[PDB]
């Protein structure tokens, strides 16, 4: 009966998000509005995981029945999405960082960074950037036959070439602007953001104020946790897979499967964290 | 200190001698005010669409 | 719609354009709301007919200041203080020349009483729950010759302490930091400055750069 | 307010000129300008149009991709580039100022205009009676006639009237349905609902002869009325 | 003791005045307006949002052709609109962002704004050269002025926070008359229909009836407890009402010199900011601090209706002079309007 709660999971978790990502959505194009600079960002991310909250069905029912009666079009196109969507929460997550950045330890300048204008083109930029690797997905997206056993799968291949080094340094590509420049950046913002915070005048002065300090450095490190601890086992073991012939397993594989879903559950976390760890969502409420 | 209050008293003096009418008629002109052209108030009645130009 | 319309709503939204572009710049308008007693040393930090709201302005570190003075205003405080929502700090500019003359105009109360009750009026209200304050004790180069020929108990019958400058420094911090009903929520910026002394605007900056720092953690929902 | 044309003259057949208006004395920025010609053999004619900061540009159909109106606001300039001109362009250009919101008077004023001459659905408006013979102290009552109805949605009448003296500028008289411009003496009364528009006039004096025009801004191009001028 | 003996007698008089108050009335209006029938509830929705200020606004004033209202606000502008299509008509630029007032003339022409800097600004509106420029600086006020009503196109009545009234002229710029008699700083103002009355708002509760042409009280009115904010005028011109800041709506008497009836609830605490009549006299608009208005039925007083929806404190409130709709101004950069 081990596939039994597993389906149960995943459903789930693909109601709760729903549920979470109208909710939110709908409280942000009611109340609020585009009025702050951090309102429209949390409106991209939510915009961006709404299609994270709608696969889960697909791959449901690929975990399930361990294959795809879909076609060669469609699937090829969530893969597209699923790329564009998860790069653009990434990279908006990096710029809000940024800006909180602006915003802390650098005052002479957030007043002419965190503009709604301003927020508004940098984030359609970072679209537009990752809208190249978006129809790259189209280009160099397809389908390939297995060898084992005659069903197949969706994923990522090279038309007619060796091109060993160029799928090396794509997976290693991806694996640095995913974990390398935005962790670090993440890390190199915050704890320089702790660091200014916590030697000014404020917010260190008597204990009501050093516990709304220690509130932000827990909030703070706690996103950044369920950001970095959960979605680390996913690239590591891509990266493993891709870096020589570690790609033959058994029944013990479902770990990419485990690590899928914790990809899943966290991407439909990280809006309903936000939201409900937000007070001013609880004024909005 | 001396001229202020000269001056104050002088006009509740002068305020003093003015014939004062009866409320009850204040209240009975004040409802005849109220009622004789109360049909033409947009705000008791709602206007219908050919008045009323916000929409 | 008419032609007639359609340009009348043109200029609507060129009308709304001004009105953005104009209001981006109150952004980085810094205000101060500049109170104190009178001549009590608030002449000599602005120097470095409308008898009205004194106008000034000053920027440095790229930075707007504008210092809104009521002194010349003798009405109620009470009906127009509720207009400084806005504002990014309180400038409170009270002299330490003061202890030993009571008013030299009328004979009440003292000119440090004058300022606690000013002090404790501006610090309770329900419009200044949240506005810092830079507030400036001056005066402090005259105030160390006029407090050895008089000592400080002349006004003070709980003082009992040591004639000297730490001593009467310290307890004036004191007396001026404890009339606030929330320090969780406001600290005051107490400083010294004279009238030959270095620039207190960079005490002013740090000031208002903390309050920037507040703000931008207000606005994102981290405080 | 002073609208100062400049350039223009003699052309030659198939070239080009620049016609600019030294629009100073007034505040150039919030007026929408206008470009009205008059041949010297018939009425008035509008050719082109600009509103307040290059927002909204109309053409007349004759003249529409032949002809290039530009302003500069910080210099209080309005131009007006023609190319190939035809000798049906052979008309004297005038500049007109019109601001638009609700109780404003659009076609306000006119310029002195520089004549240019070259070697060798629109809803229009009908005034057939022309050179009526007047006398000082007396009332007239001219009429003025449209292809469609004047009254909009919001309840008004888009209808102007003008007073063309001669040799002189055309005046803005009466700029909708029965009301009076700046400086207009009250005398002249607009009145007319529909389609049938007429002016009155209680006692003419010696400067209210002239050619009168009619308009209306309802829909572009803006198509004047004929010739309806006055005689002793 | 002359000061004793002319303080006792004034006091005497005091009660003269009081007694004769007291002996005038026969019955309240209580008694003989309660047999009539009641106004149902006053379900009036917004219509138009006039969305553009980006500062607080605590003036707001209609015209006499009841489309275009004039609102003063701490962003710099004054703005004018067209209420019929929600349209910006005019945005004036202000030497001063500290302004409570504002008020459109009966004539169209010209425009009132005045404030914390104690000098009135009156604008030409409709001017040959195309733009708003202020036409007399208005200085002479030693408070700051919270009411600057027309009296017509040449006279205009400003009311300052140094306890004084002011007529004023615009041809020479001088103060034609000058009204003394408050103890506290005049809050609010208001004309009358036939335009020789006006009543005045103080901080020490003191209504009065400061006549024009010659410039003195005709009577005194303290029956509130806080400071008077805002005053009204009733259309028939032989009562107003006043807005203080103790929950407490009141009508008086223009002849009878008495207190008519009060308009509280204990739900209601806070203060009123803006008060208004509708022209047939019957509701009474009143803007609270709970961020919103609330209309008064004046012969019942009983609350009709309320006009939420604004999110900060209203600060005025007026009515349109055809009695089409009110428009409540608040500090939330928002101007409701309400039919
Ligand atoms: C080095 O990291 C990667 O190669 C990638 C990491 C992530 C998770 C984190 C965001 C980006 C994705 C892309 C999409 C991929 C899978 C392919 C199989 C189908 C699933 C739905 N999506 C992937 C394995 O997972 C890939």
């Amino acid at each position: 009966a081990i596939p039994v709660i597993i389906t149960a999971v995943y459903s789930v978790v693909f109601v709760v998000g729903l549920v979470g990502n109208s909710l939110v959505m709908f409280v942000i194009i009611r109340y609020t509005k585009m009025k702050t600079a951090t309102n429209i960002y949390i409106f991209n991310l939510a915009l961006a995981d709404a299609l994270v909250t709608t696969t889960m069905p697909f791959q449901s029912t690929v975990y399930l029945m361990n294959s795809w009666p879909f076609g060669d079009v469609l699937c090829k196109i969530v893969i597209s999405i699923d790329y564009y969507n998860m790069f653009t929460s990434i990279f908006t997550l990096t710029m809000m960082s940024v800006d909180r950045y602006i915003a802390v330890c650098h005052p002479v300048k957030a007043l002419d960074f965190r503009t709604p204008l301003k927020a508004k083109i940098i984030n359609i930029c970072i679209w537009l950037l990752s809208s190249s690797v978006g129809i790259s997905a189209i280009v160099l997206g397809g389908t390939k036959v297995r060898e084992d056993v005659d069903v197949i799968e969706c994923s990522l291949q090279f038309p007619d070439d060796d091109y060993s080094w160029w799928d090396l340094f794509m997976k290693i590509c991806v694996f640095i602007f995913a974990f390398v420049i935005p962790v670090l950046i993440i890390i190199v913002c915050y704890t320089l953001m702790i660091l200014r915070l916590k030697s000014v005048r404020l917010l260190s002065g008597s204990r009501e104020k050093d516990r709304n300090l220690r509130r932000i450095t827990r909030l703070v490190l706690v996103v950044v946790a369920v950001f970095v601890v959960c979605w680390t086992p996913i690239h590591i073991f891509i990266l493993v897979e891709a870096l020589g012939s570690t790609s033959h397993s058994t029944a013990a594989l479902s770990s990419y499967y485990f690590c899928i879903a914790l990809g899943y559950t966290n991407s439909s976390l990280n809006p309903i964290l936000y939201a409900f760890l937000d007070e001013n969502f609880k004024r909005c409420f | 200190s001396i001229a202020q209050a000269r001056k104050l008293v002088e006009q509740l003096k002068m305020e003093a001698n003015i014939d004062r009418i009866k409320v009850s008629k204040a209240a009975a002109d004040l409802m005849a005010y109220c009622e004789a052209h109360a049909k033409e108030d947009p705000l008791l009645t709602p206007v219908p669409a050919s008045e009323n130009p916000f929409r | 719609l008419s032609a007639e319309d359609k340009a009348a709503v043109e200029r609507s939204k060129m009308i709304d354009r001004n009105l953005r572009e104009d209001g981006e710049k109150a952004a980085r308008e810094v205000k101060l709301l500049l109170l104190g007693a009178g001549e009590s040393g608030k002449n000599t930090i602005v120097k470095q007919k409308t008898t009205g709201i004194v106008e000034t302005h000053f920027t440095f570190k790229d930075l707007h200041f504008k210092m809104f003075d009521v002194g010349a205003q003798r009405s109620e405080r009470k009906k127009w203080i509720h207009c400084f929502e806005g504002v990014t700090a309180i400038i409170f500019c009270v002299a330490l020349s003061d202890y030993d003359l009571v008013l030299a105009e009328d004979e009440e109360m003292n000119r440090m009483h004058a300022s606690m009750k000013l002090f404790d009026s501006i610090c309770n209200n329900k419009w200044f729950t949240d506005t810092s304050i830079i507030l400036f004790l001056n005066k402090k180069d005259l105030f160390e010759e006029k407090i050895k020929k008089s000592p400080l108990t002349i006004c003070y019958p709980e003082y009992a302490g040591s004639n000297t400058y730490e001593e009467a420094a310290a307890y004036i911090q004191c007396q001026f930091e404890d009339l606030n009903k929330r320090k969780d929520t406001k600290e005051i910026y107490t400083h010294f400055t004279c009238s030959t002394d270095t620039k207190n605007v960079q005490f002013v900056f740090d000031a208002v750069t903390d309050v920037i720092i507040k703000n931008n953690l207000k606005d994102c929902g981290l405080f | 307010v002073q609208l100062v044309e400049s350039g223009g003259g003699l052309v030659q057949p198939g070239g080009s000129r620049k016609l600019s208006c030294s629009a100073s004395g007034f505040a150039f920025s919030s007026f929408g300008m206008h470009w009205v010609r008059q041949a010297p053999e018939k009425g008035l004619e509008w050719v082109a149009y600009i509103s307040s900061g290059s927002g909204t540009i109309y053409y007349a159909d004759t003249v529409k991709g032949r002809f290039t109106i530009s302003r500069d606001d910080p210099k209080n300039t309005l131009f007006l580039q023609m190319t190939s001109l035809r000798s049906e362009d052979t008309a004297m250009y005038y500049c007109v100022r019109s601001i638009y919101y609700y109780g404003s008077s659009p076609f306000d004023f006119w310029g002195q205009g520089t004549t240019l001459t070259v070697s060798s659905s629109d809803i229009v408006m009908t005034q057939a009676t022309s050179s009526v013979p007047v006398t000082p102290g007396e009332s007239v009552s001219i009429s003025c006639r449209s292809s469609k109805s004047l009254l909009h949605s919001n309840g008004n009448t888009y209808l102007y009237w003008f007073l063309q003296r001669p040799g002189q500028s055309p005046q803005l008289l009466i700029y909708r349905m029965s009301n009076l411009a700046s400086g207009v003496p009250d005398r002249f009364s607009g009145s007319g609902s529909g389609t049938a528009f007429t002016l009155t006039i209680s006692r003419l004096e010696a400067e209210d002869v002239g050619v009168y025009y009619c308009m209306q801004h309802l829909e572009y191009p803006l198509t004047f009325g004929a010739g309806t001028k006055l005689e002793l | 003791s002359e000061l004793d003996q002319l303080r006792q007698e004034a006091e005497q008089l005091k009660n003269q005045i009081r007694d004769a108050r007291k002996a005038c009335a026969d019955a309240t209006l209580s008694q003989i307006t309660n047999n009539i029938d009641p106004v149902g509830r006053i379900q009036m929705r917004t219509r138009r949002t006039l969305r553009g200020h980006l500062a607080k606004i605590y003036a707001m004033h209609w015209g006499t052709d009841s489309r275009l209202l004039v609102s003063a606000s701490q962003d710099g502008k004054l703005i004018i609109w067209d209420s019929y299509t929600t349209n910006k008509v005019h945005a004036i630029p202000l030497r001063s962002s500290w302004v409570m007032t504002c008020a459109y003339a009966p004539s169209g022409n010209y425009v009132a704004c005045g404030g914390l800097d104690n000098i009135c600004s009156i604008y030409n509106l409709k001017t040959r050269e195309g733009n708003v420029r202020v036409s007399r600086e208005l200085a002479g006020h030693t408070g700051y002025l919270s009411c600057c009503r027309f009296l017509d196109d040449n006279q205009i009545v400003t009311s300052s926070g140094d306890t004084t009234c002011a007529l004023w002229d615009i041809e020479t710029g001088q103060q034609t008359t000058t009204f003394t008699g408050h103890t506290g700083d005049v809050m609010s103002l208001s004309l009358a229909p036939d335009t020789r009355l006006f009543v005045s708002g103080a901080c020490d509760a003191s209504a009065k009836l400061w006549d024009v042409r010659e410039g003195m009280c005709r009577q005194t009115f303290t029956g509130h407890e806080s400071d008077i904010n805002a005053i009204c005028f009733f259309p028939n011109g032989n009562a107003f009402a006043t807005g203080s800041d103790d929950a407490t709506c009141r009508l008086f008497d223009l002849r009878a010199d008495q207190e008519l009836m009060t308009y509280s609830h204990d739900n209601i605490i806070c203060g009123i900011t803006s008060v208004s009549f509708s022209k047939s006299g019957r509701l009474l608009l009143a803007g609270y601090d709970d961020f919103n208005c609330n209309v008064w039925d004046a012969l019942k007083a009983d609350r009709a209706g309320v006009l939420a929806g604004h999110d900060n404190r209203v600060s005025c409130l007026g009515v349109t002079d055809d009695g089409m709709a009110v428009a409540t101004g608040s500090w939330d950069s928002f101007l409701k309007i309400w039919n």
